[PDB]
């Protein structure tokens, strides 16, 4: 997972399912998460750095008060309703038509 | 240089390792220390915002405006960074002041706006403003150099034109007597980011409301039009990385199937975007393969129209070349990315061209040869079993030029820039 701070991962890949989580208050700095299938899993009160969302599917899974800045998400199933009251800095959507 | 110029009343250029005012009246230029000017051209000057980067021109007191009745123009380049902040919302800075005891004229920004402001001494005041949006697929205007012309006639209108175009104009006839200040200070002034900055070229002032056919002209003759220019106005260099936008479907990148001569090149879509809440959307622009241009047949750094290159092909951080064998069947020569020392007797010398079009020339051709010199083609597209393939095809050099045939051939190069801020991939 890469823990390296009080309050920060960093330099991880995550590429397995991920499932009946909650997770609050984190940093993830140049996290990676390709090919992840998330379920019922929520991030709150988090920010994401220098992230990338590759090729991720996900249900009943929520961003609640998210920051997310640098980050690119690459052929996700992302929509708008995947984030509750979440922020976007420079950050990049790429899909498949 | 033009008539128009040649009796300015303000001729601001960098000459001779100086920023002088070449106009017959030879005003005074006061530099801070931390003025930046661009290394390959010194005419572009960069201001912080911080208080030792500005630049005083301190007038000769018969050219200092105090009339009710005298109309004047002023002209200059500017390239503005995209807007990052929520502090640069309904932030209106001055850039460019002539205001004395609230009269005068002065040039300031605010977010997606260019402000014209001008103030006699009853207190009373006119803005014209240009407006442009950051919430846009691609800009003509964020991040990329843009020709303002603003004309004052005290009898009806000021005008702004940009790249030669009125946008906006507000009658003026009724503010009275216009006393201006006797020095004009270019400097960031009342901006809250910390972190702004513009750049901006070729300031000249003008005695009289410039018109239509002025303004065209001036546009065209600073346009450099023997220089070929990159996606955000600056000059194309040999030897920096570029970011390939083709004109037919900007909503495409550059993507490599497979390294080697059995290989391709290709247009792959969408873009998709880049985005900060409630600041910005647009389409993602550091996209797919990049583009080298390498020096063949000048000890400078730029690419000029005819100019004989080489390009190479960055696919994941290692640099391939450009290049088709013309014996394959078709008029439509595919291009392959090769290792560079197995490129052989492969076509490969590029003529760089820029499509004959108004303003700034980084609308560019890239016309492929053997290596007896004999044309290939421009450079373009053609659907192979739906993919659209990059080639060199002989078919758009027998095109009349601005028929939307030679759009498959237009290409824009874009390097990563710090006025734009998208993660670069
Ligand atoms: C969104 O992006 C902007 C623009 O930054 C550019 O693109 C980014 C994605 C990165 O690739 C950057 O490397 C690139 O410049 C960010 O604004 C910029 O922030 C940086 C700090 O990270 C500022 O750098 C400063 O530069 C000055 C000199 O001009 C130095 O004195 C400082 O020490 C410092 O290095 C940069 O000025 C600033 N640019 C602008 C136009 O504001 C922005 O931070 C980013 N948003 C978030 C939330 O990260
Ligand atoms: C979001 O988190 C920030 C600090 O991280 C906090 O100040 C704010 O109250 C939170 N917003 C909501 C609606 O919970």
């Amino acid at each position: 997972e890469g823990r390296v701070e009080r309050d920060k991962y960093a330099n991880f890949t995550i590429n397995f399912t991920m499932e009946n989580q909650i997770h609050t208050g984190m940093e993830y700095d140049n996290g990676r998460f390709i090919g992840v299938k998330f379920k019922s899993v929520t991030f709150k009160d988090s920010v994401f750095k220098s992230c990338t969302f590759e090729d991720v599917t996900s249900v009943n899974t929520y961003f609640k008060n998210c920051t997310f800045i640098d980050t690119v998400f690459d052929n996700t199933d992302f929509e708008p309703y995947k984030f509750i009251d979440s922020e976007f800095k420079n950050c990049s959507f790429f899909h498949n038509k | 240089p033009m008539n128009i110029i040649n009796t300015s009343i303000l001729n601001l250029r960098y000459e001779s390792n100086h920023l002088i005012d070449l106009s017959r009246y030879a005003s005074k230029i006061n530099i801070g220390s931390k003025v930046n000017f661009d290394p390959i051209d010194k005419n572009q000057i960069q201001l912080f915002n911080l208080e030792s980067s500005k630049i005083e021109v301190i007038l000769k007191n018969a050219i200092v405006y105090n009339s009710m009745y005298e109309n004047f123009s002023t002209s200059f380049w500017i390239r503005i960074p995209k807007y990052f902040n929520s502090i640069s919302l309904n932030n209106e800075y001055t850039i460019i002041n002539c205001m004395e005891n609230n009269s005068g004229w002065k040039v300031s920004l605010n977010y997606g706006e260019i402000i014209w402001t001008l103030q006699d001494t009853q207190e009373i005041k006119q803005r014209v403003v240009f407006k442009y949006s950051q919430m846009i697929n691609i800009s003509d205007y964020i991040n990329r150099w843009i020709f303002v012309t603003i004309t004052n006639n005290r009898l009806n209108n000021s005008k702004i034109y940009i790249n030669g175009r009125l946008i906006d104009q507000k009658p003026i006839s009724n503010l009275g007597n216009i006393h201006a200040s006797n020095n004009i200070m270019f400097k960031l002034d009342g901006c809250r980011d910390t972190h702004r900055y513009i750049w901006i070229k070729y300031f000249n002032l003008f005695d009289k409301e410039l018109n239509e056919k002025e303004i065209k002209d001036l546009y065209d003759n600073q346009s450099n039009s023997g220089i070929l220019k990159d996606f955000w106005g600056d000059y194309l260099q040999y030897d920096k990385p570029y970011y390939m936008l083709n004109l037919y479907d900007p909503n495409k990148y550059v993507d490599v199937n497979n390294v080697g001569i059995r290989g391709y090149m290709y247009l792959k879509g969408p873009r998709g975007s880049v985005m900060t809440t409630n600041i910005y959307l647009n389409s993602s622009l550091y996209r797919g393969a990049k583009f080298i241009i390498k020096k063949y047949a000048n000890k400078d750094n730029i690419v000029r129209n005819n100019d004989r290159v080489y390009i190479n092909v960055v696919v994941k951080n290692k640099e391939y070349r450009l290049a088709t064998n013309a014996s394959q069947a078709g008029v439509e020569k595919i291009l392959s990315a090769l290792e560079i020392p197995d490129v052989g007797n492969l076509s490969q010398v590029v003529v760089m061209k820029s499509k004959n079009d108004q303003g700034i020339t980084n609308k560019c051709k890239m016309n492929l040869q053997d290596n007896n010199g004999n044309d290939i083609g421009f450079i373009g597209f053609h659907q192979f079993n739906n993919i659209a393939k990059l080639v060199a095809s002989n078919w758009y050099n027998r095109q009349i030029e601005r028929s939307s045939r030679t759009l498959g051939c237009s290409w824009e190069f874009i390097p990563v820039d710090d006025g734009w801020g998208e993660r670069p991939l």
